[PDB]
RNA sequence: CCGGGCACUCUAACGGGACUGCCCGCGAAAGCGGGAGGAAGGAGGGGACGACGUCUGGUCAGCAUGGCCCUUACGGCCUGGGCGACACACGUGCUACAAUGCCCACUACAAAGCGAUGCCACCCGGCAACGGGGAGCUAAUCGCAAAAAGGUGGGCCCAGUUCGGAUUGGGGUCUGCAACCCGACCCCAUGAAGCCGGAAUCGCUAGUAAUCGCGGAUCAGCCAUGCCGCGGUGAAUACG
């Protein structure tokens, strides 16, 4: 149970709980951010790339 | 056998005293001393035998209570297991009935470690 | 109390309750045998049993791995014997000066 | 009368904020000089690896920076080039009146 | 620690009597940073034991702290096969300390109910010579004076 | 529990069955997916066989065992003790 | 495995992002998620060339994609034919005015994204990877660099203990933020596995 | 008391508010 | 007529209006004694002044704003040593020895991750 | 609050500044002991940052991937259940055992963040959860908002209690298609164990520990007492 899945959260549900987030990037469903689309992990990918805007490491 | 049918404590405030009645918490006892009008700061041992009858009568009619109580809580668990509900058959083993978890602590309703 | 852990393996209480019957060789040396762990598990080559018990004069932390399981525990006990012991008798060794 | 600057970059907020206040005050007339709004911060904290390992995170952050400028003396010289400025990339703006 | 001799803090002197002293003492008696509390709880026994004996809190307490400074105590040392308990003399720095712990702990031994008080009550105890805090005191001290055999073992 | 607002819920398509039932004279054992739906007073004196996971486990309904869900009667969990 | 990566590590101060716009928090995933459309088709098609950098910027509903690259033609295509065979296939993803540009890169041999791949090649067509890398650090420092680094790792030659291999010439300061250092990841299928090439490249410090 | 949802100490604790503690 | 000092202590900064006066002091819109009521850490607020003997020379008008009572306390500390300087510059011997005019850093140290506060490691048993 | 003004607080970009620079002493030197100046002194406090490597460490279940395996099924959809079981054992924590405390009332002082089927002032019903109204705010404006410990006053009077809040009965509210399994909250009633914890054992050297509350991510709701942050109050001790 993998791409049925990662298909499954795009569509539209038969009722609005069943509402949840995938990661747009790898399609996993924990620890996804609203704001980005993205999981943790990816969050951490491109960040460190550059390919995330005004998004750079905190240090305080 | 003061009220109702337990001697409250003397020595403390009436307050205090009528919850040491099975069926009256902080709440019912600061609603028996204004529907009957009495000083919650008087002392049980300062009660005019007035006041005093008072508050046991009222008390008495208001509210169900000492083992008239707790044989409705009996009756409730009684059907409850008869009818063979979920929350029957946690009673019909001693265990929790409000879906907690019981692979740890649950102790309560288990009572202390009985050993393998 | 005593406490097995089966990693990535099915094992029976017969197995278990043997794991308890071995450890018990460290009872020899009369000391609190605190909380031990063994953990059993099964690399490629062979079984692997890994023990960590703690006693009032330290920790006795060990492992064995051998093609047979059964073996692989005894070679364990060995190594949590030869600790124990050392835990147990080091202090001894400078009574002079 | 109002131009509000927000960007995700402080550098060329002040580009753009150095340029603005210079084009009102040049056509005429008078330029309330750029306030520096304070920062909304948004942080996300992740754990470094892709699994287990909790107690490691790397802690990450995003600046919505924000500034706000008052033409004063508006003069219609000004409402016309502004409507021709070169806007660097990273930064949104806000008329209104 | 390893490197270098730590040093103590300098306290600040506390507003009632501008006395190093009784702040270390406040401090002592502050559970949880409420040192508030702290210092109220200590007023208010200086109050008492102004009222209960005519005379300066002040004079009082720093009595109950010189008669509860141990002079000489034990510190194990294991030489072969036994652990000796070797008697030193301690350092005022510690002494100190020792005396106001003490102080305060005595005073939390005693039956009166209200904290203010028995901080008044093992102070004036004290500076009498009786009291939990000088029995610490003394029981520190005999075990020393026993122990006086293996003074040389001392480092 | 549910809020007195809102309805006493029952799945609409158990309901129904229930009422399809009264009507031509009742009465046979009922099947359903419905653990969720009250037990509603023109149940009583059927008896519905209630999914588990694995079973329909008949229940006969009560006059006393009313306002009470539909699994509250028909056991999800195996257990016969320990040891 | 512990060392963070050189470039996240040194955003607004050696180096700058693949991505500059602003937007609100209703936007950025959307906007983003289009750039992850973008650059995937851009690096399929585009990797030919030889491909370094995808800049994107934006202001609403257009957006300026600047593609870094040390093959200039191969996005030109046919006299001006490719790059304009593209904005038909990517705006239409896109939906909007997408402004597609080639720039040169002044040498490949000093920007790591490209010597990376070019190893990663090598050793898919088979080369002696040892050589591959002291060669592809050898060529890096002839091309001016003040320091060079490459790392491979996995079944090298097709072992099955798998290994780690790596050269290194002049300076690799990665703890120096002011040192420039380009980062280039190259990722090598086999017929037995992938091997991971890294590239690092140490332009001069600022 | 931090744990007795009937007073004031309970309520801020569970984040919550009523009769005990009222806003 | 005025004098300033500007008065921080961790998150508490405190803007300090010395005038002459009686002596009376007033801190937020309300009388100090009443603002400050039952916490002994106050008259060493007003301490610098007593280091100087200027106690009743001054009134002081005074707003008060971030941090707690306490730390509030600690700022105002600082800005009336602060305006005394300026007040008379011949102040400094007389208050720098009694650390009144500098300002100490000490602010609440920042929780780190793994940790359960800023340096309170979590507890974990080897075996 | 308005006129007015940016002085001040601040907000937030750019700089200054500390360098053992100077003084004395010991030193071949590097340095070390010490004084003044100074907000800061010998790395100012904290952060970001982790060498060749090691553990054939961790992850094929984030992803990528060689190879091996399945193909009316080892793929795919759905209803219900399960992941929440409970003779037991271990790890992490929460709340306590109380008077330096508990309750009621009145009254203060934070910071970081968050907010358009979103935060919701203010009015109304209801003991209350909440319900109905309904103003403001793309938010240094408007809201979440009360910070709590603290302060003043009043009760409790050493009692398994006005400690403690588990368990159970009953009555409700909300989210949600849906709270039997299995949500949170509110109110009446219930009012357990627990009187400071064996062997053993953890943290912390300063704005730390201890104690106190507030925010956030995720998120319809929520089992968060978890995590990542933020301030408030604020110690002890270091011979070695
Ligand atoms: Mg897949
Ligand atoms: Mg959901
Ligand atoms: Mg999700
Ligand atoms: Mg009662
Ligand atoms: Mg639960
Ligand atoms: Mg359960
Ligand atoms: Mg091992
Ligand atoms: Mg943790
Ligand atoms: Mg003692
Ligand atoms: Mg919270
Ligand atoms: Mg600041
Ligand atoms: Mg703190
Ligand atoms: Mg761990
Ligand atoms: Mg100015
Ligand atoms: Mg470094
Ligand atoms: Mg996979
Ligand atoms: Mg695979
Ligand atoms: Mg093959
Ligand atoms: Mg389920
Ligand atoms: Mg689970
Ligand atoms: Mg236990
Ligand atoms: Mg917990
Ligand atoms: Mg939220
Ligand atoms: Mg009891
Ligand atoms: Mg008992
Ligand atoms: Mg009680
Ligand atoms: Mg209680
Ligand atoms: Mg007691
Ligand atoms: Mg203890
Ligand atoms: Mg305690
Ligand atoms: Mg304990
Ligand atoms: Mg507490
Ligand atoms: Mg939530
Ligand atoms: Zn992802």
């Amino acid at each position: 149970a993998r791409k049925a899945l990662i298909e499954k959260a795009k569509r539209t549900p038969k009722f609005k709980v069943r509402a949840y987030t995938r990661c747009v990037r790898c399609g996993r469903a924990r620890s996804v951010y609203r704001f980005f689309g993205l999981c943790r992990i990816c969050l951490r990918e491109l960040a460190h790339k550059g390919q995330l805007p005004g998004v750079r490491k905190a240090s305080w | 056998a003061r009220i109702a049918g337990v001697e409250i404590p003397r020595n403390k405030r009436v307050d205090v005293a009528l919850t040491y009645i099975y069926g009256i918490g902080k709440a019912r006892a600061k609603e028996a001393l204004e529907k009957t009008g009495i000083n919650p700061a008087t002392r049980v041992k300062d009660l005019t035998e007035a006041e005093v009858v008072r508050l046991r009568e009222y008390v008495e009619n208001t509210w169900k209570l000492e083992g008239e109580l707790r044989a409705e809580v009996a009756a409730n668990i009684k059907r409850l297991m008869d009818i063979g509900c979920y929350r029957g058959l946690r009673h019909r083993r001693g265990l929790p009935v409000r879906g907690q978890r019981t692979r740890t602590n649950a102790r309560t309703r288990k009572g202390p470690r009985k050993t393998v | 109390t005593m406490n097995i852990t089966s990693k990535q393996m099915e094992i029976t209480p017969a197995i278990r309750q043997h794991v308890a019957d071995r450890l018990a060789k460290l009872e020899k040396w009369q000391t609190h045998l605190i909380n031990p762990h063994i953990i059993l598990s099964k690399e490629p080559q062979g079984f692997v049993a890994d023990a960590t018990i703690n006693t009032p004069n330290g920790v006795l932390v060990a492992s064995g791995k051998h093609e047979d399981m059964y073996t692989a525990i005894n070679e364990l006990i060995n190594k949590l014997e030869r600790q124990l012991n050392k835990l147990q008798h080091k202090g001894e060794a400078r009574r002079a000066a | 009368i109002r131009i509000k600057l927000r960007g995700f970059d402080h550098k060329t907020l002040d580009a753009s904020a150095q340029k603005i206040v210079e084009a009102a005050r040049r056509s005429g007339a008078q330029v309330s000089g750029p306030i520096p709004l304070p920062t909304r911060v948004r942080r996300f904290t992740v754990i470094r690896g892709p699994f287990k390992h909790k107690d490691s995170r790397e802690h990450f952050e995003l600046r919505t920076h924000n500034r706000l400028v008052d033409i004063i003396n508006p003069n219609r010289k000004t409402i016309e080039q502004l409507m021709t400025l070169d806007l660097p990339t990273g930064v949104e703006i806000e008329i209104k009146t | 620690a390893r490197r270098r001799r730590a040093e103590v803090r300098q306290l600040q002197p506390d507003l009632v009597y501008g006395d190093v002293l009784v702040t270390a003492f406040i401090n002592k008696i502050m559970r949880d940073g409420k040192k508030n509390l702290a210092a109220r709880i200590f007023y208010d026994a200086c109050k008492i034991i102004q009222e209960k004996t005519g005379q300066e809190p002040l004079k009082v307490f720093k009595q109950a702290v010189e008669n509860v400074k141990p002079r000489m105590e034990v510190r194990s040392r294991r030489v072969g096969g036994a652990n000796y308990q070797v008697p030193m003399e301690v350092s005022p720095r510690r002494q100190q300390s020792l005396a106001l712990r003490w102080l305060v702990q005595a005073a939390n031994q005693r039956p009166e109910r209200r904290a203010a008080v028995r901080i008044a009550h093992e102070l004036m105890d004290a500076a009498e010579g009786k009291g939990g805090a000088v029995k610490k005191k003394e029981d520190v001290e005999r075990m020393a004076e026993a122990n006086r055999a293996y003074a040389h073992y001392r480092w | 529990p549910r809020s007195l607002k809102k309805g006493v819920f029952v799945d609409d398509h158990l309901l129904e069955k229930v009422l399809e039932l009264n009507a031509k004279g009742e009465k046979r054992l009922i099947k359903t997916w419905s653990r969720r739906s009250t037990i509603v007073p023109e149940m009583v004196g059927h008896t519905i066989a209630v999914y588990n996971g694995k079973q329909h486990v008949p229940v006969y309904i009560t006059e006393n065992m009313v306002g009470h869900k539909l699994g509250e009667f028909a056991p999800t969990r195996t257990y016969r003790g320990h040891g | 495995g512990n060392k963070i990566h050189p470039i996240g590590f040194r955003l607004g101060i050696t180096r700058d992002w693949e991505s500059r716009w602003y937007a609100g928090k209703k936007q950025y995933r959307h906007l983003l998620l289009e750039d992850q459309r973008i650059r995937g088709l851009l690096e399929k098609e585009l990797y030919s060339a030889g491909l370094a950098r995808v800049d994107i910027e934006r202001a609403a509903d257009n957006v300026a994609v600047t593609v870094h690259v040390a093959k200039p033609g191969v996005v030109i295509g046919r006299g001006g034919e490719r790059i304009r065979v593209l904005r038909e296939e990517l705006a239409k993803l896109t939906g909007k005015n997408v402004a597609l540009n080639v720039q040169e890169v002044q040498n490949p041999n000093l920007s790591a994204p490209l010597v990376a791949q070019r190893v990663a090649e090598q050793i898919e067509r088979r080369f002696a990877v040892r050589r591959a890398i002291k060669q592809a650090v050898q060529r890096v420092m002839e091309s001016g660099a003040k320091g060079a680094k490459v790392i491979v790792s996995g079944r090298i030659g097709g072992a099955e203990q798998a290994r780690t291999e790596w050269a290194a010439q002049g300076r690799v300061p990665l703890h120096t933020l002011r040192a420039n250092i380009d980062y280039g990841f190259a990722l090598a299928r086999t017929t037995y596995g992938v091997l991971g090439v890294k590239a690092y490249i140490f332009l001069g410090e600022v | 008391g931090k744990g007795d949802r009937r007073t004031r100490r309970g309520k801020i604790w569970r984040g919550t508010y009523g009769k005990y503690r009222p806003r | 007529e005025q004098y300033y000092g500007t008065g921080r202590r961790k998150e508490a900064v405190a803007r300090v209006f010395l005038r002459p006066g009686n002596g009376k002091v007033t801190v937020n819109g309300q009388d100090f004694n009443e603002y400050f009521q039952g916490l002994v850490r106050a008259v060493a607020a007003l301490e610098p002044l007593r280091a100087v003997d200027a106690l009743g020379h001054f009134d002081a008008y005074i707003t008060v704003r971030g941090g707690g009572k306490s730390g509030q306390i600690d700022a105002i500390k600082l800005g009336i040593a602060r305006a005394l300087v300026q007040y008379n510059p011949d102040y400094r011997a007389k208050l720098k020895p009694l650390g009144f005019l500098t300002r100490d850093a000490r602010v609440v140290e920042r929780k780190k991750y793994g940790k359960h506060k800023a340096r309170r490691a979590p507890q974990y048993s080897k075996r």
